[PDB]
């Protein structure tokens, strides 16, 4: 809302940070890490 | 605190100014946890009865606002108060009591009911009630396991002489007697008539159950019989309370505004009381309002509605005795200043904090939770046209609230939920909307007349404010409720009267273009009906030809075509091979500022705005969309017409006599969309080319000026210096629409390297590096944006991008 590109900030290091989605009642996902580089769609457009 | 506070500041004590600026402090500090139905945070949600005590304390401070002598010290003190007070108090609120006893350190007035008469038709039930209450006492002392016995037990530690009324000593029956008997008396004294229902005159197991179900009336009999015993204890309170001089008991405080939790005891009694009526047949006689008059979004409103006419009432005949001998005399100075120092920023700052809530449908729940009802909306609607009503014409005699009025004026334009106006709405509000744009087209016409006072009146008021208005109506896309019927033809002259004013070719009108074409690119946006290519206007539904009826088109001189309505308005294929010619020509904003600030903002509001009804986009739903695409605008023409706005900036970065550029860039920018890719090479590669150029000779130029420091150096430095913001000025003017472009072909690019694309990024990168080893080019760059306030389109165009 106030333009800011990143959602969060000034985030610790922490012990660490993984993967992680929460799916409701009835909802289906395919959560691709990455393995497959072909698979990985839209990652050029954004993080190559 | 607040209980305290809301008892002493309606009175508006020289002295309460502390308490005053607490209330503001407290509720901007503290405010979405009173308003939110949300939680703040962990503090958590407002309670009721907080809720009620601001809600009657910021309603008794307007009203003793609105009576008090204007003192500007208190009044100014007051104003925020107002505001933040309005603000954290949630505008769906309804009270506990809309209708209630509302009594007036303390002096509640008790009852001599002793004195008043008693009919002995009750008493005998009376008695009853008192030797029945008494062996409730008992019945309690049962429940508290301390059965009631006949003589005394030190381990009961309640009453140790209560006995069955056979061996009960009528003394102390007298004495347990009286307090029921000076109870219900005064329940008969506040003019209540009890009397058996049905016919009739030590421990009762069946209890009143005081929660049970009973009407509203009497229930506030209750509650006003329940206030009466407060006040019957309360008087020897504040006698003993007097007697110490100091401090005050936390129940000696009016019953209505009190805690929930402190009233347990009167409210016990007197609805316990009253469910013993019920239950055993006692007939007791002594407003009705809806939960949305009961809202005090309904009732602040209502107060609202009730200050528009005053409002004009002491302005209309104000300037009448101003204009007739200048007499100073006033009906009520007052009053007349209260309106005009409180009530103008408390509706600027209401109609913005909570302008969601009034949007808010409840089908459409833009708020967060929170909606107002349809009869709010269609009377803020009439809200809206009173205050319009109030200055129609007359914003030149106002001159100290004016940045006020007209601002609140563009407020209330937005947030006006007009899709429930037409629909389950008083069309006598509707007839005001529609006066409003029939007058606004009188008026208008009157100003092109002028053009070829009420001329300033429309440059100051009505241009700004009907361009909210249209913007509004085409953000929230409400053509079909707002604009219809004879609303259409009255904005059929009034864009036909505008075009004429892109016609004229005076000096007046030239300074005026600018907000005409703000006023009409946001109708275009606005427009449901396709008055440019009039060829297949028909099949547009919402033309008067295709949907209003010919006998009304006869009776009001419509000549059954658009064309022969305003053929001012040429055909879009004609403003092609114009705006061609005058790209191919070179031409200048001197040669077409009526293009520039009239026809360019409508053609880049009309093709997005009618790019579903033109070829650019074939009906996705089939069925729905049976008619043929009525406009003719299409990616093509879109692609074209970029074409067109690349040209004429590519002919003018030369001449340094032109500001408009960010207006153009304003408007160009939703038309910079969707743009095809030979575009790129076609008109964005040279301009960026042309700019990496002049960048690169001018940079060589400041090269030889810094290779020198000295006052032919300063002097050299200003012509630079010049040539550094004409440099930012066209980086800025054109930069806008280049990152939209790029991000609309950015995914090609990435799939496929495109040349033209790195070549373009070669230029951008030889400016940068030029802005980086330019000192001056920085620091003009600092100048002009914040001097000229380029970096809040700035900001925007970053945001939306």
């Amino acid at each position: 809302d106030s333009g800011s590109e990143t959602a969060f900030r000034e985030i610790e290091i922490g012990d660490g940070f993984l993967p992680v989605c929460s799916l409701g009642p009835g909802q289906v996902g395919h959560l691709n890490l990455g393995q497959d580089v072909s698979s990985l769609r839209f990652f050029a457009i954004c993080g190559l | 605190l607040l209980r305290r506070l809301v008892f002493d500041v309606p009175i508006l004590n020289e002295f309460a100014k502390m308490p005053l600026k607490l209330l503001t402090n407290h509720y901007e500090r503290c405010w979405k946890y009173y308003c939110l139905p949300t939680g703040w945070a962990n503090f958590g949600v407002t309670s009721e009865e907080e809720l009620h005590l601001t809600r009657k304390l910021f309603w008794g401070i307007f009203d003793s606002l609105a009576h008090k002598k204007y003192d500007q010290e208190l009044y100014r003190m007051a104003m925020p108060c107002l505001c933040a007070i309005a603000g954290a108090l949630p505008p769906d609120y309804v009270d506990a009591s809309y209708s209630s006893k509302a009594e007036k350190n303390f002096d509640p007035r008790p009852v001599e009911t002793l004195n008043v008469i008693i009919p002995e038709k009750l008493d005998s039930f009376i008695n009853k009630f008192a030797e029945y209450t008494h062996e409730k006492w008992a019945f309690d002392k049962i429940q508290n396991n301390w059965s009631y016995g006949e003589n005394v037990d030190e381990e009961l530690k309640t009453h140790p002489m209560l006995r069955p009324y056979k061996t009960f000593s009528e003394k102390d029956k007298e004495i347990y007697r009286w307090p029921i008997k000076e109870s219900l008396k005064a329940m008969i004294a506040w003019e209540w008539t009890i009397e058996k229902a049905r016919e009739g005159e030590y421990n009762p197991q069946p209890p009143d159950l005081s929660g049970v179900t009973l009407s509203r009336e009497l229930q506030a009999m209750a509650e006003q019989l329940a206030e009466n015993y407060h006040n019957t204890w309360g008087r020897k309170k504040k006698q003993e309370l007097e007697a110490k001089g100091g401090g005050t008991h936390p129940l000696l405080v009016p019953y209505d505004t009190l805690t929930a939790k402190e009233k347990a005891r009167d409210r016990e009694k007197a609805q316990e009381l009253l469910k013993f009526l019920q239950m055993n047949g006692y007939a007791v006689t002594r407003l009705d309002t809806s939960s949305i008059e009961k809202r005090f979004a309904f009732g602040f409103l209502q107060q609202l509605l009730r200050w528009m006419d005053i409002s004009q009432e002491f302005i209309a005949h104000l300037e009448a005795v101003v204009s007739s001998g200048r007499v100073e005399k006033s009906p009520h100075e007052q009053e007349i200043k209260f309106f005009a120092k409180i009530l103008l920023p408390l509706i600027n700052q209401y109609f913005t904090n909570h302008c969601l809530y009034f949007l808010s449908t409840p089908a459409k729940v833009l708020g967060s939770g929170g909606h107002a009802s349809n009869k709010e909306k269609e009377m803020i609607t009439s809200l809206f046209c009173k205050l319009a009503a109030l200055v129609r014409h007359r914003v030149s005699l106002f001159g100290t609230d004016a940045p006020a009025v007209v601002n609140c004026l563009h407020i209330l334009a937005r947030s006006l939920d007009a899709r429930t106006v037409m629909k389950s709405g008083p069309e006598i509000v509707k007839a005001g909307l529609r006066s409003f744009f029939e007058s606004a087209s009188e008026d208008i016409e009157k100003m092109v007349e002028n053009l070829r006072q009420n001329l300033t009146y429309t440059t100051v008021a009505l241009l700004p404010v009907l361009t909210t208005l249209f913007q509004h109506i085409a953000q929230h896309q409400f053509g079909d409720d707002v604009i219809l019927d004879d609303v259409q033809v009255s904005c059929y002259r009034t864009l036909c009267s505008i075009y004429s004013l892109g016609t004229t070719k005076n000096t007046y009108v030239e300074k005026l273009r600018p907000a005409l074409g703000e006023c009409l690119a946001r109708l275009a946006a606005a427009m449901p009906v396709a008055f440019l290519e009039p060829q297949l206007n028909e099949y547009n539904a919402c033309s008067v030809y295709t949907t209003k009826s010919p006998r009304e088109r006869a009776i009001l001189g419509l000549p059954n075509s658009v064309e022969e309505m305003c053929p001012d308005i040429p055909v879009l294929d004609r403003l092609m091979a114009d705006i061609g010619g005058l790209a191919e020509s070179g031409a200048r904003y001197t040669e077409m500022p009526h293009v520039i600030e009239i026809t360019l903002p409508m053609l880049c509001s009309y093709l997005p705005r009618w790019w579903e009804r033109g070829p650019e986009a074939p009906p996705p739903a089939l069925p729905a969309g049976a008619p043929p695409p009525c406009t003719a605008v299409t990616s093509d023409h879109l692609n074209s017409l970029l074409g067109n706005i690349l040209r004429i900036i590519v002919n003018n970065l030369g001449i340094d006599e032109a500001t408009w550029m960010k207006r153009l860039a304003v408007f160009a920018q939703p038309i910079v969309s969707r743009a095809r890719p030979e575009l790129l090479h076609s008109h964005f590669i040279p301009t960026i080319g042309r700019l990496r150029k002049r960048a690169g000779k001018v940079v060589a130029e400041e090269e030889q000026l810094r290779l020198e420091a000295k006052a032919e150096a300063e002097e050299g430095e200003l012509l630079v210096r010049d040539e550094f913001s004409v440099l930012c000025r066209d980086l800025y003017a054109l930069y806008p629409l280049l990152i939209r472009y790029v991000d609309n072909n950015r995914a090609h690019w990435l799939t496929e390297p495109n040349a033209n694309a790195e070549e373009l990024f070669r230029m951008v990168g030889e400016i940068f590096i030029y802005w980086s080893k330019s000192h001056n080019f920085k620091r003009e760059e600092q100048n002009f944006v914040v001097q000229n306030e380029i970096n809040n389109m700035s900001f925007l165009t970053a945001d939306s991008k």
